[PDB]
């Protein structure tokens, strides 16, 4: 990995510095490291495998090294170390789709291309230059089991649901408490219904509780708070539990109380925040607690006495909301986010080449499927993936 | 090598180098270099014992024919070509024996 | 190569100058960077050229002369030596000016030799520059080049060869030549050259 | 216009043959011909102007020579080369943009721009090569009193013009015997109609003639004469010649009869074809007479003997067609076609830099008004801007 | 690409210029440019391959160089020129042909084949001579991200579509409003029809609009405008949009009114031809606008007032045409035309070896579907495959 990562660093490096008109003094260090690449990978031979539709290709190398010759360089430096760098370039992409494409149960953090296997070897850790992006430096530190985290802006760390839970029900479906929720991304949109608006609850309050657990430990998350589910707020017709019928929902929305927003790590009270909205910091946590009341409105102007009765029918349903939308986080596990390519591409690699389902991944890289069952082998082989990605995004 | 040339230097020294008159020598071109009615003539046993290496060269003769035909509306050179000629003819024609 | 390389090789030259400019208003000397103050001319726009070469091979000095009579300005055009004066005095005595009456009495250019003032703090009259108000000026400049400045990037080149190689001349002596007996020497038709044996 | 030529062929040479890898001997006189012209055009400065929004240029040329003593051409040398390219094909396409866009009426086929009246000073003359295109190969021609002729694929010698002829009419037209036609670019489309279908002509034949003039002597010219004309060959609702009223035209479509196309020079003449169709050679003329006849068909069927009537009402009208396309040609004089861009080219670049009407050609160089006066000072003006444009064609 | 063209010129250069009896100094450069293109090619073994039915072919390269002593061509000379060149041209056709029968989504611009791909290494470059061609002109322009530039004469730049909008419509379809148009190759021809003649409109004025969208920008372009379109002059039966029943058409021809043709590039009227027919420049647009009008004529004779009632049943239709032929234009893109034959050959290939629809191009190379979604990955497939037929034509 870090071998592989060296060729793409070095590539770039020469892609970028070896230009036309340069000081002999910008690529002195630059010219030696590439020197050193080319010297250990002459003489070697590489296969990039056929796993699904992914050609089969051969590669040698053959390549004289880099003359310093001129104190400023010219078009014909520039030509030759383009000849050179190109096909190096051609090469480390097929190593790292190769590797991309596949996967294993129990060693899937180790290399699975044959390609990478003998990048390993000893001869050409002499390659091993400057590790400073952020997933070979997670990917070393890990090596060497240090604490390191990768930063997440919108972190995809809740897997997608668009579910209900009712608490009062009835076959007629017109007397109900319970509540909706949607969980998607970076985002928890919950929402708190009763259809009779907590005429006959103990104190005219109804206690709602969502508890979310994180499939990994999330640190250091800026996260904003918002009052009101806008997704839980316009008239719905929505499935029964089994699918037999449809039930209808017609919310009016009331201010939520008594909102607690509770951040628990290993069951601990590690950030909690009450009736704060806005941004607000979680240390870390691996699991959120919003705990809302539905007070109904002691004090009501004729309009609004005349929206809640005292019995059935209900046409307007009580509703109280909450929006929770993580920012940003550090989590020491990989992880899809909004800004990053590297899920994209793992998963442009696997379908343009037909990678049939592996015993890893669930198919099509399918990221609700990945979440659910963030499983430590899944972890390892989403981190090579991603840290393979991220070293092929350097070129191409 | 690195050097230093005024401009018009660098340009005479590189046409000297890019335009060098050896080419490679080899045994297939010694081979050819000898007549081809010669190759054919089964008096004559014509053999290769001898070793070039690949830093062998020589300079091609410019056998161009006569850009002058000087054979002819020149009769005093070209008596004088013939009259050298038939000298060097007369000078490697065998002797008579027996 | 040498054909387009000859005129910069000519101006290199520090021995003859390509002209002369006989122009009868005072030109201020230009300021350059090798001589200090000079009667040099950078190109010759502004004057007609008389090719020096052509007035020797023809004889005909009726334009020259009547244009030197009459003080006509005019550019003489060819490869002329020149006389390199660092005297102050002898700007002010304009004696730049005094060596092309020679051309209309001999009716020859081949002694024709321009002064070229090269004034600067090395001459022994330079305080007159440097003490007193005026603009050194001439009547004649020079058309004469200024040397190339040395530039190391332009200079510096790769020069490759091959690293030995040995070069023959006798191709035929690499050749064994052995003959048959001639009793068995056989022509064109395959039968012995004479069969009576 | 040679020296202007020699400058954009030698630039188009450059930008051809001068690639990387090629042997110098390909180039070789190139490269010579490159050099004299950096020799010519050094130490001299040029200005090219402000006619309309065409901004005032200066051109100053100090530029090295190229090299001449490599065996193959390298990434150094096609860098240096098109370093000075790229300024010397600017500079000859503003000076062909400065050409296009002015006139004269006194000497129009001489130079009008300051740049174009310096280089055909003599000291540019050494510029001068190989002059092997089309129009400046007729223009060098022209210039020593020699025949030569520019070869026209659909040559546009007809201007526009759709009008009819009515020999006879009458206030109601209902009962109209004349001509209708359209000549436009290398076609003409001709119909004679009589309402009555001659059935009180003399021998019940009705004859019409047009002659359509060129303004040009057209040599060996091939066309393609059809027996119809779909121009005028549906029904049509047409304007009066004062246009006071409109009239209605009915056609119905009879075979032209007694054909006679003749081609005439100085009112001789010069070709003459009878009931002929399909590809005729016109070798040399300036005039084209169709003549053709409506002959009413002496035995019809009831259905077309219910179509004319011994008297009024008309209400089908007999027309005989005839289409004349002229595929290809030569003139002496240059001509707009639909393979060349001459026209097009000089319209765009005074149409871009909003050049003002001139005293020669009329406004927008509209190319019916063009031809329709074409002028011998035209026709100067004309083959000056249309040659330089040639020459800006070569680069641009 | 340069170095497959380079081969094609220097093979067509041999068989124009290797003649019996010529002098050695008419081809002493080419001569030098043959043994060059020997030398480079000898020692290589390439494999033209087996997309589709073509067949697989092996080349090798020993042959020897050609002489340099002598004074004139003779026939020994000639014949041992002829062989070399027999079997350089048969693998440069081939090479051709493998080239052209292959896409890609990617990188379409770059070579496919692996024979074009092996010839595009370093050492092949010293192959490379005189670009001259337009194509490859072109081509070394576009991979230098430069201006380019083709020249087409009746560029094939509108997809096919003969259609028709109907503005006013009803079951019975005897009072109807709108145009029909066929957009074909480089023709437009279009047609606004009002069966009340406009009796009803404002002003007696029917307003017609067609707007066509190019597909790639368009300069330098002469345009021949007529005033009506024969193809929508004749009575027809036209079938209904849905299919489900046919109406009839019986058009009288009256002239368009206030015509205005406008040329616009990115929404912004870069020409406008107000009323004016004959030949017309457009010097840079991507979309036509064509507004015309009917005009219901104010004074009629009794037979076209006849033809116009002031209501239904109307038997006759009015009808307004206009015809846009571009005879020649420029193009950034290539485009197929009149003219070339690249197209014609690229299917030609792809025909005659069964290729099957690969990702790119539509199956058969349907020029229609082609240029009606002509995008960058077509555009740059598209171009490859025409240079490469291009190369092609000047050997076979
Ligand atoms: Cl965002
Ligand atoms: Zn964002
Ligand atoms: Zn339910
Ligand atoms: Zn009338
Ligand atoms: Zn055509
Ligand atoms: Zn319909």
């Amino acid at each position: 990995m870090d071998v592989l990562y060296s060729l793409s660093k070095t590539l770039k490096d020469a892609r970028d510095k070896i230009v036309e008109g340069t000081l002999y003094s910008n690529v002195s260090d630059l010219i030696q490291q590439f020197n050193q690449m080319i010297i250990t990978m002459n003489g070697n031979e590489f296969q990039t495998g056929g796993i699904g539709n992914l050609p089969i290709r051969n590669w040698n190398f053959d390549f004289g090294l880099l003359g310093t010759t001129l104190l400023n360089l010219d078009a014909n430096y520039v030509e030759t170390a383009r000849n050179t760098i190109d096909y190096f370039v051609d090469f480390v992409d097929n190593v790292c789709m190769d590797e991309m494409v596949r996967e294993s149960q129990r060693n899937g953090i180790a290399p699975q291309s044959d390609s990478l296997r003998k990048l390993s070897g000893i001869k050409f850790k002499r390659i091993n230059f400057d590790n400073s992006s952020e997933y070979i430096e997670n990917w070393n530190l890990q090596n060497r089991r240090q604490r390191t985290g990768f930063t997440f802006h919108k972190p995809n760390i809740f897997p997608y649901s668009a579910s209900f839970t009712l608490n009062r029900s009835q076959p007629a479906h017109d007397n109900l408490m319970g509540t909706m929720w949607l969980n998607a991304g970076s985002e928890i949109q919950v929402a708190g219904f009763d259809y009779s608006c907590a005429i006959n609850a103990p104190a005219n309050i109804q206690q709602f509780e969502h508890i979310v657990q994180l499939r990994r430990v999330l640190t250091t998350a800026t996260i904003t708070l918002l009052p009101d589910a806008e997704r839980f707020s316009f008239p719905r017709v929505i499935n029964s539990a089994d699918g037999a019928t449809t039930w209808y929902f017609n919310p009016v929305i009331l201010r939520p109380n008594n909102v607690e927003v509770e951040f628990l790590l290993n069951g601990q009270i590690i950030n909690t925040y009450q009736a704060r909205f806005g941004t607000i910091i979680a240390r870390n946590f691996d699991t959120i607690r919003l705990s809302f009341q539905l007070m109904r409105p002691p004090n009501m102007t004729p309009a609004v006495a005349a929206l809640f009765p005292n019995a059935q029918p209900f046409e307007h349903h009580a509703t109280v909301g909450l929006t929770l939308r993580i920012e940003s986080a550090v989590c020491e596990s990989v992880l899809a986010d909004a800004s990053k390519t590297m899920l994209a591409n793992v998963t442009s690699v696997r379908q343009e080449y037909a990678i049939p389902v592996g015993p890893v991944f669930p198919p099509g890289m399918n990221w609700t499927d990945l979440i659910t069952n963030y499983s430590p082998s899944r972890e390892d082989n989403l981190q090579r993936v991603f840290t393979v990605a991220s070293i092929r995004s350097m070129l191409v | 090598y690195p050097s230093i040339l005024h401009p018009i230097d660098h340009a005479f020294n590189e046409y000297f180098l890019q335009h060098q008159l050896v080419e490679p020598l080899n045994n297939d071109i010694i081979f050819n270099y000898i007549p081809e009615r010669i190759r054919n003539d089964v008096n004559y046993i014509l053999n290769m014992d001898r070793n070039l290496p690949s830093t062998a060269r020589y300079i091609r003769p410019n056998l161009l024919q006569d850009r002058l035909n000087l054979h002819d509306n020149f009769e005093s050179l070209w008596d004088t070509i013939t009259t050298s000629n038939y000298i060097l003819a007369r000078s490697v024609v065998p002797d008579l024996k027996e | 190569l040498i054909l387009m390389n000859m005129e910069q090789i000519e101006r290199a030259s520090d021995k003859i100058a390509q002209g002369v400019i006989i122009a009868y208003r005072d030109m201020q000397l230009e300021r350059d960077e090798m001589y200090g103050y000079v009667n040099i001319a950078r190109n010759l726009d502004g004057f007609q050229q008389i090719n020096l070469e052509e007035l020797m091979r023809t004889g005909d000095y009726a334009q020259i002369t009547n244009m030197l009579l009459n003080n006509q300005p005019v550019a003489l055009v060819g490869a002329l030596p020149f006389i390199t004066d660092s005297s102050v005095i002898s700007l002010v005595a304009k004696l730049d000016a005094t060596v092309f009456a020679q051309i209309v009495k001999l009716r020859k250019v081949d002694t024709l030799k321009p002064i070229l003032y090269k004034i600067n703090s090395d001459s022994n009259d330079f305080y007159l520059v440097a003490n007193y108000d005026w603009v050194p000026t001439s009547t004649t400049k020079v058309y004469k080049q200024i040397p190339q400045q040395f530039d190391f990037r332009a200079s510096m080149h790769m020069l490759t060869s091959n690293l030995t190689f040995t070069v023959y001349s006798d191709l035929l002596a690499f050749v064994s030549a052995d003959t048959v007996e001639p009793i068995n020497a056989v022509a064109f038709d395959n039968m012995r050259i004479m069969n009576e044996l």
